[PDB]
């Protein structure tokens, strides 16, 4: 299944 | 200034990269506060407006679903924001814990949820970065609030009025109207709500992938299942709602009010 995981906020367009 | 002299400070409960946040009194009332102290001199000046943004908006709610800012105080090298005490941690480590929320549960914290939200969205406030990360449950006690927090990515609405606000927010939790780079706003937090209702019911969320760019092209193609078995208990009304909220054209997304009237919400 999808990874419950702590995720990130970013303040721009962040390519990942 | 007014901050030493008004309150007094007791232990740790906290710290970020620019924070410590201690428990404190309120002397003349005696009454318990979260204080997040913030070194203002290790700030650029763009995280020193960030802070004074967050501060303003924050001070316009007044909610029993969100983390109420009591007072903002900018002394010498530090400023004070004087919280609610919450002492039950993140929704997300109660879901982790929990594995999964009852149907009862999951309506009944979506709700408290969707309270915030509404409350938010009538004081011109988008939140625009709703995960369980960003909701505290008041106390460890059974049947403890949960409170909206972290209001550092929030922007202030003109009535209904959409606009291009940027690129912010938690990748798995963005609505593909940012994604898309289109005009938004109240209905960007209606996304969010939908992929917290969907993790709160299964213990994991409706869009995740290693590769960002295909996570992002399952949101704006809106391209997620209910898989068997856990989803065939789950009741048709329950995935309705996430259905309505989880729509990739906003116009046609179901508001925080409409929402709150849902059979799964307004018969729970
Ligand atoms: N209202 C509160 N009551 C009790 N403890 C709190 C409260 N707010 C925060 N804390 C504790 O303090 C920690 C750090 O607080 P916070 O996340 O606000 O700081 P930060 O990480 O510096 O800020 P930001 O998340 O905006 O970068 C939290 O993880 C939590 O343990
Ligand atoms: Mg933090």
């Amino acid at each position: 299944r999808n990874k419950l995981r702590r995720q990130h906020d970013y303040d721009t367009f962040v390519d990942l | 200034t007014r901050f030493t002299e008004e309150y007094q400070l007791f232990e740790e409960l906290g710290k970020g990269a620019f924070s410590v946040v201690r428990r404190c009194v309120k002397v003349l009332a005696g009454q318990e506060y979260a204080a997040k102290i913030i070194n203002t001199k290790k700030l650029s000046a763009r995280d020193h407006q960030k802070l004074e943004r967050e501060a303003r908006i924050c001070r316009l709610l007044k909610h029993p679903n969100i983390v109420r800012l009591h007072d903002s105080i900018s002394e010498e090298g530090h400023h004070y924001l004087i919280f609610d005490l919450v002492t039950g941690g993140e929704l997300f480590e109660d879901i982790v814990a929990r594995e999964y929320y009852s149907e009862a549960d999951a309506s009944h914290c979506i709700q408290q949820i969707l309270e915030a939200v509404l409350h938010c969205h009538q004081m011109g406030v988008v939140h625009r970065n709703l995960k369980p990360e960003n909701l505290l449950l008041a106390s460890k006690l059974k049947g403890a609030a949960v409170k909206l927090a972290d209001f550092g990515l929030a922007i202030e609405v003109e009535g209904e009025q959409q606009a291009w606000f940027g690129f912010a927010g938690t990748p798995g939790y963005l609505s593909p109207e940012v994604l898309r780079k289109d005009p938004y706003g109240k209905p960007v937090d209606l996304w969010a709500c939908g992929v917290i209702l969907y993790i709160l019911l299964v213990g994991y969320p409706p869009f995740w992938d290693e590769d960002q760019h295909r996570l992002y092209k399952q949101i704006k193609a809106g391209a997620y299942d209910f898989p068997s078995p856990e989803w065939d208990t789950v009741t048709p009304e329950a995935k309705d709602l996430i259905n309505k909220m989880l729509t990739i054209n906003p116009s046609k997304r179901i508001t925080a009010a409409e929402a709150l009237k849902h059979p799964w919400i307004s018969h729970r």
